[PDB]
């Protein structure tokens, strides 16, 4: 539904070449940092489940957790941004192509408009 | 240092002392004792502190806000102009509250100062406060807790339409 049938959509492609025009997610993005935090929590939970020292054991394993989560999060953020940008692109194009459906409205200042006053008594 | 025009005080008429009895007046001697024991030391202390203040004198300034377009000239959903105009309206609301406060202070000071003749000799201040209170009530009363420039504008429009209907 919605974007699934967008014309020109190559099947089973995570990131289309069109996305490269969009700015890449910054490596200091808060969302990516939160993904890394999720990876760290995953490592801590793994240590707890296996009854290892929670915060000191398996530093390589925790590093792998954080790196994998950040690595997938970067592409997930890129795809999310691409999809929202596609939505905005299509919305603006549709507004331009259908002027009647989205008519400009006369702007009336508050002096002209009459809004009834309901006294708080 | 308060302005006399903003805070009027009637000129002071103090009767001159006219003793008719030989007995010494206790109040006079007690007041002289007070002057010597208290007033002179207090005056000297304030002299010292004022000298110290004069040694390093620095100034503070009263901010001036330029008038900005009102809500009446702000288009619908124009949040920038609406924000500017609403902030101006709130500042004016505070200023009108302060004006009402000044008039009420005049009223109370007149009640105290006149004494037993307050009913007649305070009539002018009471009339001033009556006018100010009517104006303030008409402008801002009943707007509610969430008072806004738009609601005050709506109340003014309602009043003006009622006045036109009175014109018939």
């Amino acid at each position: 539904t919605m974007m699934s049938g967008r014309p020109g959509r190559v099947p089973l492609q995570f990131l289309p070449n069109e996305a490269r025009s969009l700015p890449p997610p910054k490596l200091t993005d808060p969302r990516l940092v939160y993904m890394g935090f999720l990876g760290y929590c995953s490592g801590l939970i793994d240590n707890a489940i296996r009854r290892r020292p929670v915060v000191s054991a398996g530093l390589h394993r925790q590093l792998l957790y954080v790196t994998s989560f950040v690595f997938f999060g970067y592409y997930l953020l890129k795809r999310q941004d691409y999809m929202y940008a596609l939505r905005d692109h299509d919305m603006f194009a549709y507004v331009k192509s259908h002027p009647e459906d989205f008519p400009e409205k006369d702007k009336k200042t508050y002096g002209e408009i009459l809004e009834e006053f309901h006294p708080v008594r | 240092s308060w302005d006399k025009d903003v805070y009027p005080e009637p000129p002071r008429r103090t009767p001159a002392p006219a003793p008719q009895t030989s007995l010494p007046n206790p109040v006079t001697y007690l007041t002289k004792i007070f002057d010597l024991l208290v007033d002179r030391p207090v005056t000297l202390a304030r002299e010292f502190i004022e000298q110290q203040h004069a040694k390093n004198r620095y100034y503070y300034y009263h901010r001036e806000f330029r008038r900005v377009p009102d809500i009446t000239e702000c288009e619908e959903k124009d949040i920038l102009c609406m924000f500017e105009a609403e902030m101006q309206w709130r500042r004016d609301y505070k200023v009108d509250q302060e004006i009402v406060n000044i008039i009420q202070e005049r009223l109370k000071a007149c009640q105290q100062r006149e004494g037993e003749s307050y009913r007649q000799n305070c009539a002018k201040e009471l009339e001033q406060f009556t006018q100010v209170s009517k104006a303030f009530q008409d402008r801002y009363s009943d707007l509610g807790a969430h008072y806004s420039a738009r609601k005050c504008l709506a109340k003014q429009k309602q009043r003006m339409l009622a006045e036109r209907k009175a014109a018939k």
